[PDB]
């Protein structure tokens, strides 16, 4: 049962994708909906979801058949928040930003010893845009991207 | 906190090769002396007179006892102390001899020595005496009525003994002591100086160097956190306030040592700690009623409740009493009204606070009511004698609000089941958060499932199988049909609080019902004072929202334990609608953050919801579709940026395929915001995701090679046809 708000979006992204302007989107255009409501499902567990209910030409989902798909995987993951929880954790300093320092001082706390070469070089790969530290953004990244 | 600041490096070495010279003499310690007390020491060129930007008129020459002995004409000098706050050494050099006749450098130690000297152990602690018998070796100790030094003139005053009849006096006579003292012992010429005209003070100064400059080097770097800290009124001036009951605290005293972890209560309303220790059990979850201030049913929850705090409050009385009723009529055979029985001692404390007055007698039936008397104007009260339980009715000339008039009836109150007893109620400790220290959440976690997740080869996956670990047991919270919503531990550490007031006399059940407050998510709550239970022991009680935020910062968030905040807090709570304000470090760095594809998508639906219109309506102008397919392409750049292929790339270039990935952001963005009619509240909207990309694109490029301002920066763009060099462009661009 997503809150309304959780629908203004599943549709203000569910049409802004939808190109021929009808009211039904494609299957790329799942795909693209989707993705861009920062999920993205699997080339081909695409198809299960839109797979199933096929009454259309068959490949193509309503407004409907979409805002329901969405308990599939949503009406259950409640992680968005934990996954905050968890950074604010690491930034230990309050700069937003999480740093190899604060990575590996936390990483140790907990038991874990990392070598000043394989922080630097997590940091790095959580680092999308280069400022050498990690954000909650690219964070959040990290962490759910599977 | 750069203790040294040489202004000139003008000169080649010598100039250097010089100062340091004179600092390397000093003793290490004497300068953490001078750089504790907020010292600085100043180097400068030829600025000899009032030309140091340090040196003009502010706490001068005003009293004339300056020099070794005395001389006073300032102009000529090269050394001095800025006297009055923080110490001020400012000093300079020409050409290269000091040593000839050191007389000059031994002014750089004397001119220092009104420095520490007055805060140092002549006088700081007080003239200790340690120096007050220093002092004393005029002529009373030694043979040595050698100090025809420093006691020419302020202390050729051999007969008159100098102990505490007169020290006081002249302390800076004790100082111009001090002084040439140092200046003696640490002069590169003469030491001995000091060790012959002298028997004791070189004593003195050796001693000190032997570690006592490295003393009070330590009583000002403690006082030195001590001081400048958060107020708090720690100690039972505290606990105090907290409500709590002391051998319930202390108890709790215990825990927070075993398993390193804060404890934070709200406040415990105070007309309810005795009651806590005379046994009453507490409110729960269950209860929705309110307490009481006032009256004999004070700190009970008075099934009447034009008998609490909303005394005369109708409507909330009005559903006041319907919520008890519930209370009862939902959960029964735990949830029930028994006679208010106010034992010994509770009647005398209800007296000298003046809640109630205990006065006249009186019969009626066959048993004594000695007569409860209490301000309120509409019920009257009594207690009886046999049992001590208490009564109430509506005076002969009044009403209840609601509309009732009763004769004497018994006072119930709500009360729990505890072991089959239907034992009345009063406030609860609502703990305000629980911060235990990472290290013991790792002893929550089972040695194998940790072990399965570090013993991997992704460096990364590691990352995340140990967050999603740190997350699993520590920092996520499920609800619970008994109390509350809270986390696991947050629950084990729940019955060893409670067990630890039980094995200590408490017979009233559970003091500590639910969860953490920071899970009231739905009516969060704002509380001034906040008593806090630190990791070792001392109790504490902050005074503000802020500083409750402060400390919380300080002691908790970044010094390795584990806390996370109401997460209602900057939102608008449901509930009861409040916003509760919070310090959150990710929105601190929003301000310079590109947002995310699905961030911005959702700033839309927002907007939509509210002026009803979209940026783009379901229409046929053209003109409108323009619009929609270029928020789709914003929703790309932006998804663009925040690519994860991002790595197989380097630093330099992430910072760059980033500035402009992020620049094409920007720009559709000055498009549409340069489009059609898009509703001025969207506009505003997209003036702001400017700003951010702006900041954001600011920051990626003063971490590489920065002069190039964003603003500069775009106009060199040729955002018209093609694409393509325009990225070559850019390159060498930044270059
Ligand atoms: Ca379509
Ligand atoms: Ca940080
Ligand atoms: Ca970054
Ligand atoms: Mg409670």
């Amino acid at each position: 049962q997503l809150t309304e708000e959780q629908i203004a979006e599943f549709k203000e992204a569910f049409s802004l994708f939808d190109k021929d302007g009808d009211g039904t989107i494609t299957t790329k255009e799942l795909g693209t909906v989707m993705r861009s409501l920062g999920q993205n499902p699997t080339e081909a567990e695409l198809q299960d979801m839109i797979n199933e209910v096929d009454a259309d030409g068959n490949g193509t989902i309503d407004f409907p058949e979409f805002l329901t798909m969405m308990a599939r995987k949503m009406k259950d993951t409640d992680s968005e928040e934990e996954i905050r929880e968890a950074f604010r954790v690491f930034d230990k300093d309050g700069n937003g930003y999480i740093s190899a320092a604060e990575l590996r001082h936390v990483m140790t706390n907990l038991g874990e010893k990392l070598t000043d070469e394989e922080v630097d070089q997590m940091i790095r790969e959580a680092d999308i845009d280069g400022d050498g530290q990690v954000n909650y953004e690219e964070f959040v990244q990290m962490m759910t991207a599977k | 906190n750069n203790l040294v600041k040489t202004e000139f490096t003008n000169e080649t070495l010598d100039k250097i090769q010089q100062t340091q010279d004179l600092l390397k003499k000093i003793p290490k310690d004497v300068l953490e002396i001078y750089s504790e007390l907020g010292g600085e020491i100043y180097f400068t060129d030829i600025d000899l007179v009032e030309h140091k930007e340090l040196q003009d008129l502010s706490e001068e020459e005003k009293n004339s006892m300056n020099s070794r002995g005395e001389k006073v004409p300032f102009a000529s000098r090269f050394v001095f102390e800025k006297k009055r706050e923080t110490p001020k050494l400012i000093i300079n050099i020409k050409d290269y001899a000091i040593n000839s006749e050191q007389s000059k450098e031994v002014y750089y130690e004397i001119g220092k020595g009104i420095s520490l000297d007055i805060i140092s152990k002549d006088k700081s602690l007080d003239p200790e005496f340690l120096n007050l018998i220093k002092s004393l070796s005029d002529d009373s100790d030694s043979s040595d009525l050698l100090f025809s030094q420093k006691f020419k003139e302020k202390l050729e005053l051999n007969n008159k003994s100098i102990d505490i009849n007169f020290i006081k006096e002249n302390l800076t006579e004790f100082q111009h002591a001090f002084s040439l003292a140092f200046s003696y012992y640490f002069a590169p010429d003469h030491r001995t100086v000091l060790e012959l005209y002298a028997p004791d003070m070189f004593e003195y100064m050796n001693k000190l160097e032997k570690g006592g400059f490295e003393k009070i080097s330590e009583s000002l770097k403690k006082e030195g956190v001590e001081k400048d800290r958060i107020d708090v009124l720690k100690g039972e001036k505290a606990l105090k306030a907290s409500g709590l009951v002391p051998e319930h605290a202390d108890a709790f005293k215990k825990i927070a040592r075993e398993l390193n972890t804060y404890i934070l209560f709200r406040p415990v309303n105070k007309l309810a700690t005795n009651l806590i220790k005379s046994g009453v059990a507490t409110k729960g979850l269950n209860v929705h009623g309110k307490s009481s201030d006032w009256g004999p049913v004070a700190g009970y929850i008075p099934f009447d409740q034009d008998l609490s705090k909303k005394h005369g409050q109708q409507l909330a009385v009005e559903k006041g009493n319907l919520e008890n009723k519930k209370s009862i009529t939902e959960h029964e055979g735990e949830i029930g009204k028994i006679p208010l029985k106010l034992d010994h001692l509770r009647i005398e404390e209800l007296k000298e606070n003046g809640i109630i007055l205990k006065g006249k007698k009186e019969i009626d039936n066959g048993k004594k009511y000695y007569l409860l008397e209490s301000n309120n104007q509409v019920y009257e009260f009594r207690i009886s004698d046999e049992n001590n339980e208490v009564q109430y009715k509506t005076k002969e000339g009044k009403i209840t609000v609601l509309g009732e008039k009763f004769n004497w009836r018994n006072i119930e109150v709500m009360a729990k089941n505890v072991e089959g007893v239907l034992k009345p109620l009063t406030a609860d400790y609502d703990l305000f958060a629980l911060a235990p220290s990472l290290t013991e959440i790792k002893k929550q976690i089972p040695q194998k499932e940790w072990d399965k997740v570090v013993n991997t080869p992704n460096s990364l996956e590691k990352q995340k199988g140990v967050t999603n670990l740190l997350i699993k047991y520590g920092i996520e919270r499920k609800p619970d049909s008994t109390k509350g919503t809270l986390s696991n531990w947050q629950k084990q550490m729940l019955d060893r609080l409670n067990e630890a007031v039980k094995y200590t006399g408490y017979t009233g059940g559970d003091v500590v019902n639910h969860g953490t407050e920071q899970d009231n998510e739905e009516f969060p709550e704002k509380d001034n004072e906040i008593f806090i239970i630190n990791p070792e022991g001392e109790f504490i009680l902050t005074k503000n929202w802020e500083m409750t935020g402060r400390f919380i910062e300080k002691n908790i968030t970044g010094k390795d334990y584990l806390y996370y905040f109401n997460r209602s807090y900057n939102k608008i709570a449901p509930g009861n609608k409040a916003y509760i304000e919070w310090t959150d470090p990710i929105t601190k760095a929003k301000i310079n953050t590109i947002p995310t594809s699905a961030e911005f998508i959702k700033n839309l639906s927002s907007i939509r919801r509210s002026s009803n219109v979209g940026v783009y309506k379901d229409s046929g102008d053209k003109d409108e579709f323009a619009k929609k397919e270029s928020v789709k392409k914003i929703a790309g750049y932006l998804s663009d940026y925040y690519n994860s292929a991002n790595h197989i790339f380097s630093q330099e270039k992430k910072r760059k395929i980033s500035i402009f990935r992020g620049i094409q952001a920007y720009n559709e963005i000055e498009n549409v915001l340069k489009s059609k009619q898009i509703a001025p509240e969207y506009k505003n909207y997209f003036q702001y995701l400017k700003e951010r990309i702006t900041n954001q694109v600011q920051l990626l490029l003063t971490h590489q090679k920065s002069n190039i301002e964003f603003k500069l920066l775009y106009k060199q763009l040729n955002f018209t046809e093609n694409e393509t060099d325009n990225f070559e462009v850019f390159q060498k661009i930044i270059d």
